[PDB]
DNA sequence: TGGAGAATCCCGGTGCCGAGGCCGCTCAATTGGTCGTAGACAGCTCTAGCACCGCTTAAACGCACGTACGCGCTGTCCCCCGC
DNA sequence: CGGGGGACAGCGCGTACGTGCGTTTAAGCGGTGCTAGAGCTGTCTACGACCAATTGAGCGGCCTCGGCACCGGGATTCTCCAG
């Protein structure tokens, strides 16, 4: 059997950018259903988008919207800035 | 077929893309997924871990811990307003509140 | 265009009260009052903003409207 | 003329 | 005349107000001009995308949630008031009610 | 083929069936969507189509209005305890508020 | 111009059914359109997720009847699923 | 078994408000959180019990939990 | 024999001092288990509740209770008051519209 | 204004229980093709949004006197706190 | 069970909107004129789905460990002092 999980991929952000600490099991699930709770949120509010507007795709604008929607200010024009970052590593 | 590389790395970005593209097909949210939008999706979340941990080890650093203790996280999310309106309707398990003292029931 | 907080008049704020259910009204509700509207207009329009920078339009519609007002969770009926 | 206040008229 | 020199009727202060709740929550009118409410829209856009149209139905709908927001705040700024053994609302129950509520 | 019947006459329904599936398929809800669903769909909002009109046509029938305006539907959400639990973060517009009095305002 | 998508008919004929001489003015009428509008997405956002949840991918009238039981609260729910119960049994 | 409401302890609701920054603490506080408790426990174990019926289980899961919380907008996380 | 046994209102914050920052649970668990319990017998019987599921629901419901009792003492502090009553309660219910 | 009570903090040392790092494998991740298809995209209407003006009159600004609730100060003794 | 203390009622000040009136003024009705992009549809074209093949890091499991928690000791510190 398999178990899907973000625990590794939240360790290797926190070797990124914390390489000096660590984290609990009780917190690592926090983390998992942290990060479950974000991406249910923002995949509902762009399928949302998509459905409001005859659109049966989902593109970076609609995660664009998601964001600048669901996180609020300084945390949503950062999270803006990254993915915009990612987007043009991707096309480079 | 020739050399697997993954696509995530690509972008520069740890939080992985495939699985993201995977749990938008799987959940059935549109009829096409798009390519830039997983990875734009892996990257806020990337980011919003990134700062999350970074506030969870400040806290950490002040309370003198190297490991993050769901108290830390609470804290971590519970002392800036941002994640505060962010995580307005939500609640964390395993974790107090602020230790904040209202002035007029000081002695 | 400027300066026009001062058009939710202080009249119409106390037709708002007795709406409300207020007997009394103070004069140092309406400054707290007009700044409380004013973040709630601000935050559900800059909501219906990214909702019409959404769909390349420049003009906000009421269905998007009751679309952002249903993401807060305050849906409004009748448009 | 309502002089004041309006009165009985 | 009015039994001599006297003054208008001069009702005492909350019976007029009463009246005006009772004649004011049945009505179902709106309580907030159009074009003032216009204007503040247009104003809190200038730090947005600033040509930016807005809908006849699109104001009126955002009249109208926020005229029914302001009225629910100032049903808890009044249930506030008797809670605190007191008749006028102050500023400091606007605060408790959206910290309370969670806006604050 | 045959003589062509709804969905909704078989089920001893008025509201459609097929526009119900119509908007579940095309709703990505699901994947795949069974033939009871768009049927006890319909059946529920009919219910609560018929329960909130019959409420608002009380509600206006004290007021001498043969019509359902907003405010007669307002009184009878915010009237009835269950509908005012459902519709708890519903606003109605054109509605306003009940006109009930506090008994410390009354002299 | 182009057709739209309604529940005109359909509200008129129930309100017929259940008041032959009260009728209702377009304000109203477009709030109670919106109302089973946002209900019908409630209900079918419910069902998405309870079939997710099982690893299910076909959304049958239980669905249906456990979303009621779960939005609706009370007894109103129950009359519904009553009502939807007695509508299988007029399918079947 | 039939009788558990006073299985919620006085000063356990004592170190709840110590939690929650409460200085004093009145005597008729404790009635009326155990019947709020009891109201907000039993909406929820309603919407588990619902929950793990749809999925023919006789059991209730902390998944269960979680999407009750989530569908009243109370989600925790951990679970 | 007590020769100091501290004013009131001050161990008060003492206890809000330990316990604001406590990471340790306050509620019982096989009280809390056991009014589940009685809850589900008016639901349909033959339940089971596992462990996580009733760890979650006491940590969601000791959470709940927090946030009520900071309102109850917001609401009381509002009414030129510092001990709670069951009618801030009722206020917090109304306001928050449970 | 120098002692107690209770209480938190610090420190050294130790038990130990998850915490963190390492190996096979696989199934989910990646790579390489087509191809209908949905999404950009550009030329048309023309719908409804934006702008200016006469008038008016009822909503609104400011002023005049008043009282009733807001607020400051006390007492009881009953309710709450510390043990 | 002994002590503290403050909720509520009472008394007294006080003052500021309450209500109304004199005066202002712009919301709204109605009209006309201009026009920016909603919207509509034909056309082009990359793109995600689908499928076959391949390979590769997370999962499961296991081994070792080291900081979390706790048990002995010792002090800084809040509180209430009677002075």
């Amino acid at each position: 059997t398999r178990k899907e999980s973000y625990a590794i991929y939240v360790y290797k952000v926190l070797k990124q950018v914390h390489p000096d600490t660590g984290i609990s099991s009780k917190a690592m699930s926090i983390m998992n259903s942290f990060v479950n709770d974000v991406f249910e949120r923002i995949a509902g509010e762009a399928s949302r988008l998509a459905h409001y507007n005859k659109r049966s795709t989902i593109t970076s604008r609609e995660i664009q919207t998601a964001v600048r929607l669901l996180l609020p200010g300084e945390l949503a024009k950062h999270a803006v800035s990254e993915g915009t970052k990612a987007v043009t590593k991707y096309t480079s | 077929r020739a050399k697997a590389k993954t696509r995530s790395s690509r972008a520069g970005l740890q939080f992985p893309v495939g699985r993201v593209h995977r749990l938008l097909r799987k959940g059935n949210y549109a009829e096409r997924v798009g390519a830039g939008a997983p990875v734009y999706l892996a990257a806020v979340l990337e980011y919003l871990t990134a700062e999350i941990l970074e506030l969870a080890g400040n806290a950490a650093r002040d309370n003198k811990k190297t490991r993050i203790i769901p108290r830390h996280l609470q804290l971590a999310v519970r002392n800036d307003e941002e994640l505060n309106k962010l995580l307005g309707r939500v609640t964390i398990a395993q974790g107090g509140v602020l230790p904040n003292i209202q002035s007029v029931l000081l002695p | 265009l400027r300066d026009n907080i001062q058009g939710i008049t202080k009249p119409a704020i106390r037709r708002l009260a007795r709406r409300g259910g207020v007997k009394r009204i103070s004069g140092l509700i309406y400054e707290e009052t007009r700044g409380v509207l004013k973040v709630f207009l601000e935050n559900v329009i800059r909501d219906a903003v990214t909702y019409t920078e959404h769909a390349k339009r420049k003009t906000v519609t009421a269905m998007d409207v009751v679309y952002a007002l249903k993401r807060q969770g305050r849906t409004l009926y009748g448009f | 003329h309502y002089q004041g206040w309006k009165s009985s008229w | 005349a009015t039994g001599g020199v006297k003054k208008p009727h001069r009702y005492r202060p909350g019976t007029v107000a009463l009246r005006e709740i009772r004649r004011y929550q049945k009505s179902t009118e709106l309580l907030i001009r159009k074009l003032p409410f216009q204007r503040l829209v247009r104003e809190i856009a200038q730090d947005f995308k600033t040509d930016l149209r807005f809908q006849s139905s699109a104001v009126m709908a955002l009249q109208e949630a926020s005229e029914a927001y302001l009225v629910a705040l100032f049903e808890d700024t009044n249930l506030a008031a008797i809670h605190a053994k007191r008749v006028t609302i102050m500023p400091k129950d606007i605060q408790l009610a959206r910290r309370i509520r969670g806006e604050r």
